[PDB]
Order: structure tokens, then sequence, then C-alpha cells
């Protein structure tokens, strides 16, 4: 599993990609608050950073792609 | 590009672990994303009875409905 925060940010970006509408920290935050599911805020930041060019499929890697420790 | 699956996941992640069409409208309404009240009730209809995290924990992409081409 992931952290529901990370995963929540994921989904906020997901809905955003369904209309492919503007990606802002406040946009993702709006999704966050709408569902009631909070994220590690650096994610909304970095998400708004990347998702304006990258794809949601990159989130599956999240610049690490680690499994065990 | 995968429809209201993600909205469903959001709602289930931090509000209701069995989201409905109205919950979808909620989530997408907050950012002004348009939705058909049957389309989401349909995605939910499919989604209903799944373990959100585990679903996406190997599926951050191609959420439920994989992009329909043609």
């Amino acid at each position: 599993m992931a952290s529901v925060s990370e995963l929540a940010c994921i989904y906020s970006a997901l809905i955003l990609h369904d209309d492919e509408v503007t990606v802002t920290e406040d946009k993702i935050n709006a999704l966050i608050k709408a569902a009631g599911v909070n994220v590690e805020p650096f994610w909304p930041g970095l998400f708004a950073k990347a998702l304006a060019n990258v794809n949601i499929g990159s989130l599956i890697c999240n610049v690490g792609a680690g499994g065990p420790a | 590009a995968m429809r209201y699956v993600a909205s469903y996941l959001l709602a289930a992640l931090g509000g209701n672990s069995s989201p409905s069409a109205k919950d979808i409208k909620k989530i997408l309404d907050s950012v002004g994303i348009e939705a058909d009240d049957d389309r989401l009730n349909k995605v939910i209809s499919e989604l209903n009875g799944k373990n959100i995290e585990d679903v996406i924990a190997q599926g951050i992409g191609k959420l439920a409905s994989v992009p329909a081409g043609g």
C-alpha cells in the first residue's frame, strides 16, 4: 500500500487529469479538502510542479520506485 | 482520461470508503470539473466493493477504465 496522503494527492491529480485542467497546489488542495483526505503538503507542491508536464503514471515511480528496504 | 474512478478513490481514501455519485460530484465540483450523474454512478457501480488503496497501490495509472481508443 501507500500513504493515503500520497495516494490522495495522486487522485486529486487524477481528477485534474480527467478534464486535464490546470494544475495548481490550491487545485490539488481543493480536491484534498473536497474529499476530506489530506496529503503530505510537499506532494501538492511537487505535484503541481510536475503534473503540468509529466504524466500521472510517473507517480507510480515517485522518483524512487522502491519496494522493500 | 479514466473517468470518475479517481474521484471515487479520493472520497474513499479520506471521507467514505464506499463513495457514491454524489461524492464524485462533490470532489469534482470543488475544482469545477463537469460530470454526468450516470457516468459516475456507473463507475461507482463498478468500483463498489473494492479496496481502494490496494486497487491503486498497483494502479496510479489506467485507473479501472483504461483509455478507450475508438
